[PDB]
Formats: C-alpha cells, sequence, structure tokens
C-alpha cells in the first residue's frame, strides 16, 4: 500500500519543480472506526495482526 | 548464614557470620533467630574476588612456549597456560543441626499439646504436671521471673500475662482477632522498666529486644535480598519476625520514629508484614506481642493529667496496648528502704539471693506447654464477663474523679 | 478570615496582603446573612435538578 | 511498548488517552538470549506493537 | 442563581484586555484577575469549574 | 504390562506408550459414572461449544477405572500427559470431525492429585513428578507470546524453515538450512510462527499455613495458553504441575555453588474461592423490593456485625445506593455520590464500618490517612517494585472510579493527601503533571471517611468542624456527618458487651442481630445494589423543600450557628433519590423527600453546639421525628430522665445506685410535650423490656435493674 501510494503521489505531482525531482516515500498512516479492543485481549492468536 | 553469638565477641568487635551448608535431611532444620549447633566440617570454597592485587594463581607445569605470532603473553598466554587465581573462602558444611539449648530434652521433631508433651522426658513432665496443680502458681511465676525486682507486682503479673496470652481468632466475614496482650511501661527513671524488658528478653525463646532510635523501618520489619545462588529472592526476618510468637521488647518506645512507629503500628494491627521490595512482594506474618517501656513527656510522670497529655505515643499506638502500667516515683522512706536493701543484696550475694520457685528451663517448658491449650469461654464466663465490663464502664461516668485514661 | 463575612469585623475579614489584592482587577465580597425571599433560589435548585 | 516511525513520531505526549492501531509484533534481533539472573522462560521474546 | 455582576466580570475576564508592549522594551498585561470573596456556600468554586 | 526398568523410559517404549494410548482412550469412552451418565462425553460438548481446549479429568476416578495410569501418571507425568493429550485430541476428533481447526491440542488437565505437598517439603526427590501445592499468588507477568511452532528465515536464500517445536527446556535453533545449508543466522518469522499464552505466576505459601518461627518459601510456576489469566496476585489456588528442573536454571556461572533452579509446569489450577451476573436473579430482587419495608430491612442489613449505630448504617446505605449524577448542558456539574465522614471517639467501630463497606461492595478501596496501606491518595509515577515496570500509579481516588473509596484515618493526612482528597473531591478528578506526564485522570468515587476528634473525645460544646482536625473546604464536601459518642449506658454496655463475648465464644478455633427487621443475606444485597443500572428522576413537592430551608435559615442565622446551605439541600437530593433507588421506585415519592429531609437535618443538626443543638432539636423536630415512631421518641425520652437523675444521684452519692427510678408523671409530662397521651403501648412495648425498664403501676413508677 506505501508503494501504490509512493506511485500515484509521483503521478499527482508530476512534474515537480526542480530540486524537488526525487520522489519521496509516502507513509501511510492508518485508523477505522472500529471499537478498540482490550489491551488484555492481546492474547498469542493476535500476534502479526 | 550463622554469626556469632553474643558472649563469644572480643572487645570491639563486630560478630563474625560464616555460611553454613544443609544437606538433604539437614536442610531444613536452622531458622532465622534461632540459637543452634552446627557439627560438621570447615571447608574452603573457591571464590571469584580480587583486585587486591594479583595474588597465588595456579597453572601447568608443562614447559609450553608460543610461537612466533602466537606468543604465550597477556590473555592468550594466561588462557594458554591454564592460569586461574587459587582464591578461597571459608564455609561450614554441617551434617547435622542440633538447638544450642534444647527446651524438651527428649526429642525435637505440628505443635499440638500431645506433641509437646511427648517431647519432654519422664521427670520434665512430672513438674510440668507438678506445677499446673500448683496452687498459687500465679505468684510462684512472679516471683520465680523477677527475683531481683522489688514491688512492682502489678508489673510482673501483666507481663506474665503477656507470655501466656489470649487465644487467636478468626470471625467468619474473616476479620481475625487479637489473642495476644501488648503492655506498655511508663514510668519516672530508674524505676526499672528497662529490668523488666531484659527480664523478659533474656527468659523468653522468640524475644528480640530493640530501642528506640538505633532501629530502621527495614530491620525492625523486614528486608528483601536477592538469592546469590538462584533466581528467588531470600528475605531477611527483622526484629518483629524474629519475634513471631514471642515477644518484642521495644525499650524507649516514645523515642522511636514516626516511621517506624507506623511500622509496628501495622503490626500490632493485623499481624503482618505485607513487603514489596526489589522485585518481590510477600506478606510476612508477626504474632508477636510487644512489651514496650516508655518515658513521660518531660521525663517525669504528671499525676495530674491524662495518659494522652504524659506520652507522645501516637493514639493509633496506644489504643491498641492491653495495660498501660504507669511506675510513679514516689519518694517514700520505707520503699526506698525496701528497694536498697533488695539492690544491696543482689550485689553483695550474686549468684544466691535468688531463690526461685522454679527453674528457668522449667518455666520454658511450661509455657510451650501451656500456649498448646486454647481455653473456652463458658456461658458464666461470659455473664460475669458482661458484668465487670459493665462495672469498668461505670468508672467511667461522670461524678467521681477522672481516670488516667477512658474505658 | 472566619469563615463567613460578618460586618461588625469589616476590613478584618480578608488576610490577604496589600500587594496581592492590588493585583486583582475586580474584587467582588459576597454574603448570605439576610433574606426570606431567596426561596426561589431553592425552586431553582430543585428545577434544575 | 509502542514503537512508532516518521510521522508517528511526536504525535503524542505522555499523558494523552490514545487509540493505537498497529501490529503486534516481537523484537527480532537474532535468537541470543543468555540473560542473568532472571528469565527461566525460554522461547520468549518481547512484544510491542 | 443571581451574582449577574460578577458573571459580566467573568465574561470579561475570558476575552480578556490587550497586552501591549511599549517600544522601551516594558510590557502591560492584558489578562484580568478577579477575586471572589464570600460565604462558603455561594456558587464560586462552581464558578471557577 | 507393567514392570519394566523405569517408569520414564517404560512409557518412552513404542510398546507400552501405544497401549497406554489405547487405555486412555477405552477410559474417556467407557468411564461412565457413578449413575451411569458417561460424564467425558457431555464434558467434551461442553468444551467444544465454547472452544475451551482444555479437558479436566478427575484423578480419583482415573485411579478407580484404570490404576496403572494412575499409578504412572505422578512418576512420568511428561510423558503420560502427552499420550492424554493426543488420545484426548483423537476422541475429541471422533466426537467432532470438525473441531479439528480449533487448536488442534487437547489439554488434560488432572483434578484432586491425592498427594499435596506444600511448598516448603519440595524436594529434589519431588523432581519431574506431578504434585499438588497451594499457595497465594504473589506476582503474576503479562501474557507473554511464547514460540509454539516457530518458523524460521534464512537470512541468506529467504527460505522459510519448517515448523520446530518449541520445548519448555531448550531454546530451539536449526541447523542448517535445507535449501541453501547456510549454518548462518536465522530469525523468527512471526507471520507464520503460532504462538501459545504464557505466564509466569509467583506462589508462597499461606501466612496462615507457616508454622512459628518460619518464613513463607516461594516458588515459581508457569501457566500456558488456557491457564493464563486464571490467577491474580492474592489468590489462594491449588496447583498441580511438574516439579521442574532441567531448563536453564543451574548456577554453572561461577557464582557460587552449582544449584539448580526450580520451576513448576502447571497443569491445573484450582481457585479456592467462592462477582455478578444478575441473570435471572431480577425478578427476587423485584419481589423483596415489593416489600413496603424494604428500606428498614437494607438499613438492617449492612454491617451485621457492628451493634447499634443505626443511623450510622441507614446513611451508609444511603452512600452505598447514593444519587444521581447531574450536568446541565455541560457546564454545571453536581455529583450524584454521597460521600460520609463518621467522627467519633474511639473503639466505636468506625473501621470496622468502612472494612465492612470494602466487604459489601465492588470497586471499593480502603485507604488510611496514615502510612499504613497499600495504595495511597496521591498519584505519582515510578517504576513498580515487583514488576520492575514504570508504571503510573493513579492513586487510591481514581482506582475507585466508580466505586468507593474508604479512608480512615481521615484526620491524619499529609498536606499532599489533603490536596488530593480536595481535589477529588471538588472537582472529581486528579491533575497529574509529574515526570512528563501531564494528565487529568478522573475519580468519581464516593469518599467514606472516619476520623477522630481531636483530643481523643468528640466535644459537644463545641461545633463539628472545631472538634476534628478538618478544614471547612473538606467538611463541606462531606453529605453526611456521623458524630459517634462513646457514653457510658449501662444497658447499652450490657447489649454491646453480650454481642461481643457471643462473636468471641462462637469462633473460638475449635467449633470451626436486634432489630424489628430481618436481616437481609449479604449475597441477595450484594446484588440487590448492583441493580443500579436503572437510572431515577424526580418531578416532586418544591414549595414544602423551599419553605424548610428558608426555615433552616431563618433559624441557622438567628441563632449563631454553622449556616444552612444550598449544598444542603443538594444533598438533601441525593440522599431522596438514593431512598428510592433503594425502594426502586424511579420516582422520588414524598416519603424518599421527607427521609432525606430526616437524614440532612440530623446531620446538620447534630454537627452544632450544644445550645444550638437543642434548640434546632426543638424547633425542628416535626421534620426529624419522620418515621420515628412513638416507642423509639419515648424510650429516648425516659433514657434522659433516667440519665438526670442517676448523675443527680452519683454527684453526692459517691456512686449510683440500685434500682434506678423515675416517676410515671415527668414521663406522661414530657410525652405530652411531644404529643404523645397514650404511654399504654410503649410500656407494652418489646423494646420497653428489651432496656432492662419496668413499668410499677402500684406507685406510677417506673425503674431499671441496673
Ligand atoms: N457496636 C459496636 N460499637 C463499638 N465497638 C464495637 C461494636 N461492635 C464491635 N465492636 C468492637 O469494637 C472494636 C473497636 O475497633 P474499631 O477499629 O472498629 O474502632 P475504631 O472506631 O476504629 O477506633 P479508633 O478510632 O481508635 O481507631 C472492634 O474490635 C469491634 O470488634
Ligand atoms: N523495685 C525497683 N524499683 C526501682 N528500681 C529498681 C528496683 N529494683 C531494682 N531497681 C534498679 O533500678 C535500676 C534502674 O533500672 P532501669 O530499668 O535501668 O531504669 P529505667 O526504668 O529508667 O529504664 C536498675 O539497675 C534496677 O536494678
Ligand atoms: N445561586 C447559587 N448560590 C449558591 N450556591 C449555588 C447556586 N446555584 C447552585 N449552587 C450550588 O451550591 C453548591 C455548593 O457551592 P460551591 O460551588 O461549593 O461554592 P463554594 O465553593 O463557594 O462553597 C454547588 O453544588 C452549587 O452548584
Ligand atoms: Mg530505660
Ligand atoms: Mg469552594
Ligand atoms: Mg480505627
Ligand atoms: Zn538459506
Amino acid at each position: 500500500l506505501e508503494e501504490a501510494a509512493k506511485e500515484v503521489a509521483d503521478e499527482v505531482t508530476r512534474p515537480r519543480p526542480s530540486g524537488e525531482e526525487v520522489l519521496q516515500d509516502i507513509q501511510v498512516m492508518l485508523k477505522s472506526d472500529a471499537s478498540p479492543s482490550s489491551i488484555r485481549s492481546l492474547k498469542s492468536d493476535m500476534m502479526s495482526h | 548464614r550463622i554469626q556469632e553469638t553474643q558472649a563469644e565477641l572480643p572487645r570491639g568487635s563486630i560478630p563474625r557470620s560464616l555460611e553454613v551448608i544443609l544437606r538433604a535431611e539437614a536442610v531444613e532444620s536452622a531458622q532465622a533467630g534461632d540459637k543452634c549447633d552446627f557439627t560438621g566440617t570447615l571447608i574452603v570454597v573457591p571464590d571469584v574476588s580480587k583486585l587486591s592485587t594479583p595474588g597465588a594463581r595456579a597453572e601447568t607445569n608443562s614447559r609450553v612456549s608460543g610461537v612466533d605470532g602466537y606468543e604465550t603473553e597477556g590473555i592468550r598466554g594466561l588462557r594458554a597456560l591454564g592460569v586461574r587465581d587459587l582464591s578461597y573462602r571459608l564455609v561450614f558444611l554441617a551434617c547435622c543441626v542440633a538447638p544450642t539449648n534444647p527446651r524438651f530434652g527428649g526429642k525435637e521433631l505440628e505443635q499440638t499439646a500431645e506433641s509437646i508433651k511427648n517431647q519432654m522426658t519422664v521427670k520434665e513432665w512430672e513438674k510440668v504436671f507438678e506445677m499446673s496443680q500448683d496452687k498459687n502458681l500465679y505468684h510462684n511465676l512472679c516471683t520465680s521471673l523477677f527475683p531481683t525486682i522489688h514491688g512492682n507486682d502489678e508489673v510482673k503479673r501483666g507481663v506474665l500475662l503477656m507470655l501466656f496470652g489470649g487465644v487467636p481468632k478468626t470471625t467468619g466475614e474473616g476479620t481475625s482477632l487479637r489473642g495476644d496482650i501488648n503492655v506498655c511501661i511508663v514510668g519516672d527513671p530508674s524505676t526499672a522498666k528497662s529490668q523488666f524488658l531484659k527480664h523478659v528478653e533474656e527468659f523468653s525463646p522468640r524475644a528480640v529486644y530493640t530501642s528506640g532510635k538505633a532501629s530502621s523501618a527495614a530491620g525492625l520489619t523486614a528486608a528483601v535480598v536477592r538469592d546469590e545462588e538462584s533466581h528467588e529472592f531470600v528475605i531477611e526476618a527483622g526484629a518483629l519476625m524474629l519475634a513471631d510468637n514471642g515477644v518484642c521488647c521495644i525499650d524507649e518506645f516514645d523515642k522511636m520514629d514516626v516511621r517506624d512507629q507506623v511500622a509496628i503500628h501495622e503490626a500490632m494491627e493485623q499481624q503482618t508484614i505485607s513487603i514489596t521490595k526489589a522485585g518481590v512482594k510477600a506478606t510476612l506474618n508477626a504474632r508477636t506481642s510487644i512489651l514496650a517501656a516508655a518515658n513521660p513527656i518531660s521525663g517525669h510522670y504528671d499525676r495530674s493529667k491524662s495518659l494522652k497529655q504524659n506520652i507522645n505515643l501516637s493514639a493509633p499506638i496506644m489504643s491498641r496496648f492491653d495495660l498501660f502500667f504507669i511506675l510513679v516515683d514516689e519518694c517514700n522512706e520505707v520503699t526506698d528502704y525496701a528497694i536498697a536493701r533488695r539492690i544491696v543484696d543482689l550485689h553483695s550475694r550474686i549468684e544466691e539471693s535468688i531463690d526461685r520457685v522454679y527453674s528457668l528451663d522449667d518455666i520454658r517448658r511450661y509455657l510451650l506447654f501451656a500456649r498448646q491449650f486454647k481455653p473456652k469461654i463458658s456461658k458464666e464466663s461470659e455473664d460475669f464477663i458482661v458484668e465487670q465490663y459493665k462495672h469498668l464502664r461505670q468508672r467511667d461516668g461522670s461524678g467521681v474523679t477522672k481516670s488516667s485514661w477512658r474505658i | 478570615v472566619f469563615g463567613r463575612w460578618d460586618e461588625t469585623k469589616g476590613e478584618d475579614n480578608i488576610d490577604f496582603m496589600p500587594t496581592i489584592l492590588s493585583r486583582f482587577d475586580m474584587i467582588f465580597i459576597v454574603k448570605d446573612e439576610h433574606n426570606e425571599e431567596r426561596d426561589v433560589m431553592l425552586a431553582k435548585h430543585v428545577i434544575t435538578l | 511498548q509502542l514503537y512508532c516511525d516518521r510521522y508517528l513520531c511526536d504525535k503524542v505526549v505522555p499523558g494523552n488517552r490514545v487509540t493505537i492501531m498497529g501490529i503486534y509484533s516481537i523484537k527480532k534481533f537474532g535468537l541470543t538470549t543468555s540473560r542473568g539472573r532472571d528469565r527461566v522462560g525460554v522461547g520468549i521474546r518481547s512484544s510491542y506493537i | 442563581f443571581g451574582g449577574t455582576d460578577m458573571k459580566k466580570a467573568i465574561a470579561c475576564l475570558l476575552f480578556g484586555g490587550s497586552r501591549k508592549r511599549l517600544p522601551d522594551g516594558l510590557t502591560r498585561r492584558g489578562d484580568i484577575n478577579l477575586l471572589m470573596l464570600g460565604d462558603p456556600g455561594t456558587a464560586k468554586s462552581q464558578l471557577l469549574k | 504390562d507393567l514392570k519394566g526398568h523405569s517408569v520414564r523410559e517404560w512409557v518412552s517404549m513404542a510398546g507400552p506408550r501405544l497401549e497406554i494410548h489405547h487405555r486412555f482412550k477405552n477410559f474417556l469412552r467407557t468411564h461412565v459414572d457413578s449413575h451411569g451418565h458417561n460424564v467425558f462425553k457431555e464434558r467434551i460438548s461442553d468444551m467444544c461449544k465454547e472452544n475451551r481446549e482444555s479437558l479436566v479429568v478427575n484423578y480419583e476416578d482415573l485411579a478407580a477405572r484404570e490404576h496403572v495410569l494412575a499409578y504412572f501418571l505422578p512418576e512420568a507425568p511428561a510423558e503420560l500427559l502427552q499420550i492424554f493429550d493426543e488420545a484426548a485430541l483423537e476422541v475429541v476428533l471422533a466426537m467432532y470431525p470438525k473441531y479439528d481447526r480449533i487448536t488442534n491440542h487437547i489439554h488434560v488437565r488432572i483434578s484432586h492429585l491425592p498427594l499435596v505437598e506444600e511448598l516448603r517439603s519440595l524436594r529434589q526427590l519431588h523432581l519431574n513428578q506431578l504434585i499438588r501445592t497451594s499457595g497465594v499468588v504473589t506476582s503474576c507477568t503479562g501474557v507473554l507470546p511464547q514460540l509454539s511452532m516457530v518458523k524460521y528465515n534464512c537470512n541468506k536464500c529467504n527460505f522459510v524453515l519448517g515448523p520446530f517445536c518449541q520445548s519448555q527446556n531448550q531454546e530451539v535453533k536449526p541447523g542448517s538450512c535445507p535449501e541453501c545449508q547456510s549454518a548462518g543466522p536465522f530469525e523468527v518469522n512471526m507471520e507464520e510462527t503460532i504462538y501459545q499464552n504464557y505466564q509466569r505466576i509467583r506462589i508462597q505459601e499461606s501466612p496462615g499455613k507457616v508454622a512459628a518461627g518460619r518464613l513463607p518459601r516461594s516458588k515459581d510456576a508457569i501457566l500456558l495458553a488456557d491457564l493464563v489469566d486464571s490467577c491474580k496476585p492474592g489468590d489462594e489456588i491449588e496447583l498441580t504441575g511438574i516439579y521442574h528442573n532441567n531448563y536453564d536454571g543451574s548456577l554453572n556461572t561461577a557464582n557460587g555453588f552449582p544449584v539448580f533452579a526450580t520451576v513448576i509446569l502447571a497443569n491445573h489450577v484450582a481457585k479456592k474461592d467462592n462477582g455478578e451476573l444478575t441473570d435471572e436473579d431480577v425478578k427476587m430482587i423485584t419481589s423483596l423490593s415489593k416489600d413496603q419495608q424494604i428500606g428498614e430491612k437494607i438499613f438492617a442489613s449492612i454491617a451485621p456485625s457492628i451493634y447499634g449505630h443505626e443511623d450510622i448504617k441507614r446513611g451508609l446505605a444511603l452512600a452505598l445506593f447514593g444519587g444521581e449524577p447531574k450536568n446541565p448542558g455541560g457546564k454545571h456539574k453536581v455529583r450524584g455520590d454521597i460521600n460520609v465522614l463518621l467522627c467519633g471517639d474511639p473503639g466505636t467501630a468506625k473501621s470496622q464500618f468502612l472494612k465492612y463497606i470494602e466487604k459489601v461492595s465492588s470497586r471499593a478501596i480502603f485507604t488510611t490517612g496514615q502510612g499504613a496501606s497499600a495504595v495511597g491518595l496521591t498519584a505519582y509515577v515510578q517504576r513498580h517494585p515487583v514488576s520492575r515496570e514504570w508504571t503510573l500509579e493513579a492513586g487510591a481516588l481514581v482506582l475507585a472510579d466508580r466505586g468507593v473509596c474508604l479512608i480512615d484515618e481521615f484526620d491524619k493526612m499529609n498536606d499532599q493527601d489533603r490536596t488530593s482528597i480536595h481535589e477529588a473531591m471538588e472537582q472529581q478528578s486528579i491533575s497529574i503533571s509529574k515526570a512528563g506526564i501531564v494528565t487529568s485522570l478522573q475519580a468519581r468515587c464516593t469518599v467514606i471517611a472516619a476520623a477522630n476528634p481531636i483530643g481523643g473525645r468528640y466535644d459537644p460544646s463545641l461545633t463539628f468542624s472545631e472538634n476534628v482536625d478538618l478544614t471547612e473546604p473538606i467538611i463541606s464536601r462531606f453529605d453526611i456527618l456521623c458524630v459517634v459518642r462513646d457514653t457510658v449506658d449501662p444497658v447499652q454496655d450490657e447489649m454491646l458487651a453480650r454481642f461481643v463475648v457471643g462473636s468471641h465464644v462462637r469462633h473460638h478455633p475449635s467449633n470451626k442481630g436486634v432489630e424489628p427487621l430481618p436481616q437481609e443475606v449479604l449475597k441477595k444485597y450484594i446484588i440487590y445494589a448492583k441493580e443500579r443500572v436503572h437510572p431515577k428522576l424526580n418531578q416532586m413537592d418544591q414549595d414544602k423543600v423551599a419553605k424548610m430551608y428558608s426555615d433552616l435559615r431563618k433559624e441557622s442565622m438567628a441563632t449563631g450557628s454553622i449556616p444552612i446551605t444550598v449544598r444542603h439541600i443538594e444533598s438533601m437530593i441525593r440522599m431522596a433519590e438514593a431512598h428510592a433507588r433503594i425502594h426502586l421506585r424511579d420516582y422520588v415519592i414524598e416519603d424518599d423527600v421527607n427521609m432525606a429531609i430526616r437524614v440532612m437535618l440530623e446531620s446538620f443538626i447534630d454537627t452544632q453546639k450544644f445550645s444550638v443543638m437543642r434548640s434546632m432539636r426543638k424547633t425542628f423536630a416535626r421534620y426529624l421525628s419522620f418515621r420515628r415512631d412513638n416507642n423509639e421518641l419515648l424510650l429516648f425520652i425516659l433514657k434522659q430522665l433516667v440519665a438526670e437523675q442517676v448523675t443527680y444521684q452519683r454527684n453526692r452519692f459517691g456512686a449510683q445506685q440500685d434500682t434506678i427510678e423515675v416517676p410515671e408523671k415527668d414521663l406522661v409530662d414530657k410525652a405530652r410535650q411531644i404529643n404523645i397521651h397514650n404511654l399504654s403501648a410503649f410500656y407494652d412495648s418489646e423494646l420497653f423490656r428489651m432496656n432492662k425498664f419496668s413499668h410499677d403501676l402500684k406507685r406510677k413508677m417506673i425503674l431499671q435493674q441496673f
């Protein structure tokens, strides 16, 4: 997703003023409307999710 | 870890401590605060500790010499020659542990009354049974426990009853009922408060004597240190733990800091010491009677004031002392003569001049036995207790003169 | 100073030094000594609750 | 323990109530566990988000 | 209930005056400070809250 | 059969291993019951119902049906338990073939293992054996994720090294990777690894179970994957597990003696205890709510172990139920909490009251004004002593955010404790600005405090505020101020003495209540109070209340007294809402208002000096005697006259006499003064007889025995 964002940002800022020639990495922060789960619920089945 | 007994100490010296190793069956035989005899061998254990200087060291006797590029110098040279420091420390390896002064000559071992009686010899229980049947045993115990003290009979009686103690109980709701009495002696100078406390310390097993401003909270209750060998924590018992099921004798109680008075108060409340320190938490257990001696404010007890106005003990502390004994120096020529006579007789006839009807060992056996009894309260005792309480409260009413402290 | 502003001890009901009372743009004194028909105040509390 | 990154850094201060979204993950620094007095536990790695 | 003048003064505090810095570098504060002295039942803690 | 050479090696062999497998399968299928029920059938049904992966096998019946396995199991519990787990797994798959997608592993726990060794008696004789101990959990880590079936990345070719089983006693380390044959570095692949829950608890001996001169020993246990969070610090548990030695605990590092550290691989944890569900239990709650005397029953059912103090009990019941918090708009915040302050001279059960409230309520934490408690009033941030974790130790006030903060020795707080309590009682939140933390974490507790008066005895000639070491800002934050008052009444002294001596008699370790209403058991009572799920509201009288406050103002500013204020009617509203909640009403009714008025006025009137207290007792007596029947009013008058007489007697007779008496006439006169005029039921009353009173109509005398 972040590589995709880098590409899309490239093709919407194209062309860029000189000095801004190298395309930047885009960090994709992500949010949701789901209700948070308990910190006590962080068992082992949630590892890497 | 054991340490040198007090009678062995030379002048100007701190008591030496050595660590003894207990093995397979001797392994739980010595408890903190126990006077014990250890039979075994003194051994050396290689300990890793230097930088006093390079010292004695071991190395191979084989005459090797590193080649160019591999010169046996430096750390490579020390490693190649097998060089190690010969540093040692002395450790006792005990095959057997016994109490230094056994209570019953028969055999140690759940501690029921029958277990204690079986633990004795035949003559020992002859004596225990004899003194149990002794009419006038109360007076005899008071006189044989405090021979060198003149007068102060009430203080002797109260300290004796403290030594015997009441019955602990647990309520169905979980409330714990204190079953051992605390006594505080308040008095003018030189009325022998410290002497009562010293008598009880030297008589009682599991008795600890501490003073006012010489003890920190950790040394009074509990301290935690880490086990040098394992991942666990070893708990250092303080004064109120070594006095568990015994007596803590706090002399100069009025001079104790509040940071320490709170710890005494907590132990006197719920008979425990909960410690959370240095990685471990643990609820220790302190079923200790307290024998305290306090000086009055300004040194001299003022009979025209309440007990609260005379001692700087906090109300939380005072409220949970069973008996307060005021030892006022009255300047009576007759009592001056009597006290002087007893003191001079003590100093003239040292080993004699005490004729106590029961030896301290006999009383210790007798007390270890009698502490296993849990008397009930009969119905008539209920009724009489209620009547006595009504009278005691009637003492507290108006009209009549003020008492030193309320009922 | 005492707990209730009493007019018998005016100017003695404040224990602030003169250099603090200078720092305050407005100083309000509030009393409660006497009014029978401040009873609408009772009704107001009941209404609000 | 939380691990923030490029623009998640300094987005919050101590005392903030936050809702965190992230990967429940373990530290991967090379299966070299030789701790001292404590840690009787084997196969255990430090968790973070 | 009541306390209308005090409420107006509170509104003035809430907006505040103008903070000046004179050319010599000295500053005049713009913030208003109020003191409420009164009997202990009047809603003046309520008003601070 | 059996009897090879070594039990562990005996059951490691293929023959006996497979034979044990089939024997345990047979036991699982065919151990029916004492009455033909096939307990394992519906046990597996309950397990697979809520995805529980844990099968508890009793030891008693396993020793009954198949004693050879029951002999083998303690000696070689690792292997026998592995066998049991796999046999149970395939039995379950037979019963629920779909269930194999869930956890692919059944944990056989073992209960009632016969011989229980205590923590201090564990030896190396017990190593690698299944033991039962018992103790108290002192510490407990968080649930950690432990590698279970761990896959690695060869970070030379990125091949994922196949799943390796992580044992409890050795760090799994791969050799080469099978593709590129690098011995080189590997890393856990954390996306394809599976983990299991891991928890390390410490269990010491129960302090009661420790001998006279001896310290409690402690052990570490390991909870795995279904056992985690079954224990909490302070729990007394029965722990069954393998007394385990051989993982990495051996002091080989020249630190000293070559000793082995030991752990228990927990197999089974039994918590020895009895918190709220309120399911289907609501109909009986409403049933006794219909009593129309439930209020007195509830007032009578709190602190059953404390004699007397009926008014403190009623106030504490109101505090337990509490009022209605409201915030008109978002700019005017009124609490619903009812805060109680007990100030009374010593030995009057205030500490006992606080202890009871802590027992009966959820979210109650007990703290003391001295330094004698686990939790203090003030927030701080520190490395925790035992967990070593940098934690924000939010104080006692916020730990009871929707509960009760019980503060004993309230008069003995520090300056900073007083500031904390003032902020919590005033704004209902705590403001930290300590380390780098700037936060306002909130504390909406009811504060019940116990204080001793200045000088150790309450002085009725002074106001409440001037014989307690508290400032007015603190005293004003309490809805109920209970002035506890230790006076020598022979009748109540006898009653209390009988009460406490009876308590001491019935709790003697060998062999291990006076109101018109039956007490209510604390269990349905906790549940009843927990029926605060329904809020409550009031649309009732305002002219009576307004007139009452106006009259109170005129009196309390005529007399030079503590003036009634608004907060007194707001507290009266809280107490009315609480009283309505006690009856589950959902509307304040005139009796709720009247009782709240009586309580608010009792609290406000007892806190005046003696002259003002008498005057207000007189002028407001009609408000003050609501639901206060004739029998108790008359008993109070009679006690007053008899005490007057006793003081008169003992002032110049040295002591009070026997058969203390008083005429009929003056009692009649005072009963008229309060408009009784009918004393006959008073003389026939149970309450008259109970107080050691007697009516002597021969001479119009009434007298006490003592
Ligand atoms: N109705 C009662 N009134 C007074 N005391 C009672 C009553 N019932 C029982 N008691 C006993 O009185 C003892 C007093 O202890 P408690 O700690 O309750 O007093 P306290 O009010 O905290 O005193 P202090 O102010 O000195 O701390 C308790 O052990 C309790 O068992
Ligand atoms: N009956 C007695 N009354 C007072 N003092 C006594 C009595 N018998 C002995 N003494 C002596 O008085 C001395 C002072 O006692 P001590 O307890 O040290 O003083 P304090 O009571 O101030 O602590 C002791 O050496 C003790 O032997
Ligand atoms: N008009 C009013 N005058 C006085 N008190 C009021 C008024 N309206 C409401 N109150 C209430 O009086 C109660 C006590 O007031 P408080 O805020 O404690 O004032 P203070 O801190 O000055 O005593 C508060 O609950 C407040 O909401
Ligand atoms: Mg002395
Ligand atoms: Mg205020
Ligand atoms: Mg108390
Ligand atoms: Zn590879």
